[PDB]
């Protein structure tokens, strides 16, 4: 069961700094690089770095000097990355991954010489001045047989936020929609449902959101 | 070093052979043998096909195979299926301690149907109303390929302040899906006789139409 696994979703405020985590299972750690790699939405991969768990050396694109600091746990098989003075173009999922530390040895195996085998699942950063805050939640109201009806999730940070519709038992024809991020730095979102026009006077449609970040939990009636 | 150099994309047929290069200096790609390209697919970590240039790691498709000439490494995919969509990259040891990766190819593999969205188009709710705020809210869904452009109107006039709009997002049916939002004051709403969003598509628009009443 050879894996690694990231410590979960950071949310700081520029200047901040953030360390990540990443524990290995399955394999001897001290035999490989770990290596971290990130991606901003969108984006491309781009290497960051490198530490060896044997030494605890590091290196580092030139330009993350001074903001990265690698270091490993090899009692507990961790190693860390923590970056400082965190800007907004900072934001991106944070990737560990391994590579052999030699291209051959006594004992047989891999060697899967600078190739990047195993990856963690990836840590997502979000770098914002934005504050928590919940979101307004409005119903979308229906006006050839089918009709449209939703919930508008408006205006809240930071993610996620979930929806669902009459505490689960709805999922036919809902599709709710990945958040928009705005320039005031809140997300809004909409979830949609397309129902048969005859249900329309007869039977409730109630959409279920649910923000953690800041307690929030409403569970909208959507009526003609 | 610097970004080794990729093509933005590339396409090919299920069936054909697809070749997927990657551009870099003389101190990295032409000074070793160390060129690995991953496959990632949306919303997961990156995958290995090919490492040291031409080896498979074990597990790996025998469609896969990597060369070189000079300081360009190649990814070269045969007999193309439809999973093998996905963004390509190519990495190097640049020297100096240090690793680099290309931009990035998106292979697409043509076939998939076109498929013009559907749009429905929400007011604002009287609730939001009686809280002295107003959004608009263009939904958009099932289009292929997935690139869109919204415009919005005020009776006809366009309107481009108080406009956010998504990047369209693979939806589960492997269409494409996108929202657009329009912020404006109960005035600003309750004064025009409509409000319109247009949605472009391949140069066809589909357009939705919403009224004070």
């Amino acid at each position: 069961q050879v894996q690694l696994v990231q410590s979960g979703a950071e949310v700081k405020k520029p200047g901040a700094s953030v360390k990540v985590s990443c524990k290995a299972s399955g394999y001897t750690f001290t035999g490989y690089y770990m290596h971290w790699v990130r991606q901003a939405p969108g984006q491309g991969l781009e290497w960051m770095g490198w530490i060896s768990p044997v030494s605890g050396g590091t290196n580092y694109a030139q330009k993350f000097q001074g903001r990265v600091t690698m270091t490993r746990d090899t009692s507990i098989s961790t190693a860390y990355m923590e970056l400082s003075r965190l800007r907004s173009d900072d934001t991106a999922v944070y990737y560990c991954a391994r590579a052999p530390l030699f291209p051959t040895g006594v004992l047989a195996g891999d060697y899967y010489y600078y190739g990047m085998d195993v990856w963690g699942q990836g840590t997502t950063v979000t770098v914002s001045s934005a504050s928590t805050k919940g979101p307004s939640v409005f119903p979308l109201a229906p006006s050839g047989g089918t009709a449209a009806l939703g919930c508008l999730v408006k205006d809240y940070f930071p993610e996620p936020v979930t929806v669902s519709w009459n505490s689960g038992a709805l999922t036919s024809g809902v599709h709710t929609f990945p958040a928009v991020l705005q320039s005031s730095g809140l997300y809004s979102l909409s979830s949609v449902v397309t129902v048969p026009s005859s249900s329309l006077g007869t039977q409730t449609y109630i959409c279920n959101v649910n923000h953690k970040p800041s307690n929030t939990k409403v569970d909208k009636r959507v009526e003609p | 070093q610097s970004a080794l150099t990729q093509p933005a994309s590339v396409s090919g047929s299920p069936g054909q052979s697809i070749t997927i290069s990657c551009t870099g200096t003389s101190s990295d790609v032409g000074s070793y043998n160390l060129v690995s390209w991953y496959q990632q697919h949306p919303g997961k970590a990156p995958k290995l096909m090919i490492y040291e240039g031409s080896k498979r790691p074990s597990g790996v498709s025998n469609r896969f195979s990597g060369s070189k000439s000079g300081n360009t490494a190649s990814l070269t995919i045969s007999g193309l299926q439809a999973e093998d969509e996905a963004d390509y990259y190519c990495c190097s040891y640049a020297g100096s301690s240090t690793l680099v990766f290309g931009g990035g190819t998106k292979l697409t593999v043509l076939g998939q149907p076109k498929a013009a969205p559907s749009v429905t188009l929400f007011p604002p709710s009287s609730e939001e109303l009686q809280a002295n705020k107003a959004t608009l809210v263009c939904l958009i869904s099932d289009f292929y390929p997935g690139a869109v452009t919204v415009a919005w109107k005020a009776d006809s006039s366009p309107v481009k302040a108080g406009v956010e709009t998504t990047t369209p997002s693979k939806q589960s049916n492997n269409k494409y899906a996108a929202s657009s939002y329009l912020s404006l004051t109960p005035e600003q709403w309750k004064s025009h006789r409509s409000y319109s969003c247009q949605v472009t598509h391949e140069g066809s628009t589909v357009e939705k139409t919403v009224a004070p009443t």
